[PDB]
């Protein structure tokens, strides 16, 4: 019991910063595809109306 | 990758139960937020607003400055608060090891030889390693409780 939790303490703690850089790099990818499909809806209604 | 072995990474205290839950949701939806959206920047028609438009040089300015650059909700990798506490805990969880679990293999060889094994000189060094096994088992009791 404690030589399995060795291996698995190892591996929370390492996982504690993969975790915290995935949700950090996902909100980034995430805002920038939503103020880009902001612009491009905004235009299309815009220029759908006017046309 | 692991559902099979991350969930059973904790000890016997329920305590990282709140903790572990909230990461597996968190990279979860990480993973589908990505996955929904386009992976690519904007259409931008621009061929057909201009010439639709009532007011001249008015679409042909909007598409300029849409496709040059703009903010975004991002952050930088200097708050590195959980870069610097996975190499603290390791030193004493991981490298902890190597001084208590190590020791303990080290222990058990020891004793199970000298209790099968030359008679009354061999006698001798069972019986201590009988009261370290015997202080063993009731530490184990208490290591879990």
């Amino acid at each position: 019991d404690q030589v399995s939790n060795l291996k698995d303490v190892v591996s929370t703690t390492k996982a504690l910063f993969e975790m915290s850089k995935e949700t950090a790099a996902l909100e980034a990818e995430a805002f920038e595809l939503k103020q880009k499909v902001a612009v491009a809806s905004e235009a299309k209604s815009v220029l759908d109306s006017w046309v | 990758l692991d559902w099979t072995k991350i969930v059973s990474k904790l000890g016997l205290s329920g305590q990282t139960a709140a903790a572990l839950t909230s990461f597996k949701k968190r990279n979860d939806e990480a993973k589908r937020i990505l996955f929904e959206l386009k992976q690519q920047p904007s259409n931008v028609d621009f061929a057909f607003y201009k010439s639709t438009l009532k007011n001249t040089a008015i679409v042909d300015k909007i598409q300029s400055d849409v496709s040059k650059f703009t903010p975004s909700k991002a952050n930088l990798s200097k708050q590195l608060n959980l870069i610097e506490s996975f190499e603290a805990k390791a030193l004493e969880n991981a490298k902890e090891t190597e001084s208590v679990v190590l020791a303990e293999l080290t222990d058990l060889e020891k004793t199970l030889e000298n209790i099968e094994s030359x008679x009354x000189x061999x006698x001798x060094x069972x019986x201590x390693x009988x009261x370290x096994x015997x202080x063993x088992x009731x530490x184990x009791x208490x290591x879990x409780x």
